């Protein structure tokens, strides 16, 4: 009975995908605008230095838009393109999750020892700011990737 | 430099603005829907 | 224990949850309307 | 800053209550 | 201080955003209207 | 010879005209829908 | 046949009234928040200093709300309140027009004589900025006041 | 600045074009 209920609910996951794609660009823009990345003393910026939001926003936007249009318009070649975009977004998310995990791993060590006692606004406030931003990014990326994998598994539902 | 802890409210306020816009849209939509005898 | 940001994060999560759920209801009511007025 | 969250905090509460009203009146109809 | 000539675009951008929102809502409403036999 | 906001002054009039014309159109189409859906 | 056309075409006047009221608040708050309005060498602010942005902000707003609700709900006592709100808004706009006109008179008296040759960006950029802002506000208030007077003359249409 | 004004100076063209299309569509309706 899971196949039928997943078939009934298809494009709402596309709605959350496009919301993810639209929202992930803002963090990248503000981080790249307010301050440069190449001279971070703590070297906290590693996921942002590689432009991960730029990598993922376009893929997620394509996936969500294709999923929405597929329900809206029943184009012949659009069905396969939607599955391809879903798979591409799934691989992109699978790489980005590891990227953010290693970013948090390299970010927690600095803050933990001798850098900033207790909470921020003593010497190392910007690192705590970036840590909060990247934790929000990771949580929202998990939320998007769950819908992405659900849509990917739901879309095929048939041989080839 | 130090005012960085200001963009998060800026994001949530516009999120709530577009959210309530969608809410009033769907409110008008369901008001039209209930016009049924 | 520094306040604000810890209490601000749950507000952020609440905002995304509310907007996503309202979107879900928007599609739900659109389908309800299209299935009701078709006949 | 500290008071800024206060204005928007009950915004969520009133939206949730109005959502509850909307849900009950769509279930009625 | 000297950057005052920035608020006029700031209001007009949200004005045009709400105009696009009104356009999409009214297009959604008119499309529903059109399907009558 | 001192452009930017001189040319950006008329754009506010543009915005006001469009944001009023859309409101008038939306009210008119709502009225037409109500008058056509009654019977 | 004027009365019928005015009666059927009513709530758009409320829409433009509420748009005027909403756009007035933004200008008023930004101008009264960015810099103090009592230490201007030219004493340019002759409208914001007199409360005008906050004089007819929740004043046009209430008239627009009453006008909009009038056709939505035909309450017993709302029709009487709508006319009073409309005529009070007409009087408020009539005062705002003349105070804005004297503000233009003083701003032109400032910029005219020896204060700044040719255009701005010499010593008094704020003078030209305030002049342009108040001209825009004057035009928008004329647009609002015309609709307010039209609604005022439309609403009565009958003895008492 | 000037380019920022230019970017929002053609938004009006497309907005008016879709407005006219909506007008002709509702006239057909
Ligand atoms: C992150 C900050 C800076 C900007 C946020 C912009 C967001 C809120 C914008 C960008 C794209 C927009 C979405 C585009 C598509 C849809 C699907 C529609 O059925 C409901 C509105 C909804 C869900 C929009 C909601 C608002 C939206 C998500
Ligand atoms: C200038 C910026 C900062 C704020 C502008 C607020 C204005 C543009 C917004 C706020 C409330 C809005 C109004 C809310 C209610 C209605 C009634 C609806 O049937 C037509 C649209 C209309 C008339 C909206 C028009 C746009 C509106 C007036």
């Amino acid at each position: 009975t899971w196949l039928t209920v997943l078939k009934k609910e298809q494009e709402f996951l596309g709605v959350t995908q496009i919301l993810t794609a639209m929202i992930c660009l803002c963090f990248g823009t503000v981080v790249c605008s307010v301050l440069d990345i190449s001279h971070i003393e703590g070297d906290i910026f590693s996921s942002f230095k590689a432009g991960y939001p730029f990598w993922g926003a376009i893929f997620f936007s394509i996936s969500g838009m294709l999923s929405i249009i597929s329900e809206r318009r029943n184009a012949t070649y659009l069905v396969r393109g939607s599955l391809g975009a879903n798979t591409a977004s799934s691989i992109a998310g699978g790489t980005g999750i590891t990227i953010l995990i290693i970013n948090l791993k390299k970010s927690l060590a600095y803050i933990h020892i001798h850098s900033c006692q207790k909470f921020f606004e003593t010497k190392c406030f910007m690192a705590s700011f970036s840590t909060e931003i990247v934790v929000m990014m990771l949580f929202l990326t998990i939320l998007g990737l769950g819908s992405a994998v659900s849509l990917t598994i739901c879309g095929a539902g048939e041989e080839l | 430099k130090y005012w960085l802890q200001f963009f998060i409210p800026l994001l949530v306020v516009i999120l709530f603005a577009v959210d309530t816009g969608l809410f009033i849209s769907t409110q008008q939509q369901v008001t039209f829907l209930l016009k049924i005898k | 224990p520094q306040l604000c940001y810890i209490l601000d994060a749950i507000l952020f999560l609440y905002g995304i949850v509310l907007t996503l759920l309202y979107c879900r209801l928007k599609i739900q009511v659109r389908k309800a309307a299209i299935t009701s007025y078709e006949k």
